């Protein structure tokens, strides 16, 4: 056996392995609540006589 | 392969050495720069033994 491509594998498969372990899952999505304005009631047309 | 490795093929020596080598890592953390837990504390007791 050639003793060079198995230390080479090893180092391999070992930087592999340390690859996969630092991947980090982090979501910052915001939220569905609609911010509110403000707003005023409107008057509609009206007649009066006495 | 698989099979022509399981009938005895020996594995290269160094696996036997990392599991030799990883007791050692366990024994004497500060040799090899990391320490298991730190404290955050805001009155601190000294040890009288150091």
């Amino acid at each position: 056996p050639n003793d060079e491509a198995t230390i080479k594998a090893l180092d391999n498969v070992i930087k592999q392995i340390e690859a996969l372990s630092v991947i980090v899952n982090r979501s910052e999505k915001a939220d569905d609540a609609q911010i509110l304005g403000p707003n005023t009631y409107k008057q509609l047309l009206e007649h009066l006589f006495s | 392969l698989k099979q022509i490795a399981s009938d005895g093929q020996g594995a290269h020596p160094i696996a036997a050495a990392i599991d030799q080598l990883r007791t050692i890592v366990y024994r004497e953390p500060e040799r090899f720069g990391y320490i298991d837990s730190v404290i955050l504390t805001h009155n601190p007791d000294v040890d009288t033994a150091y």
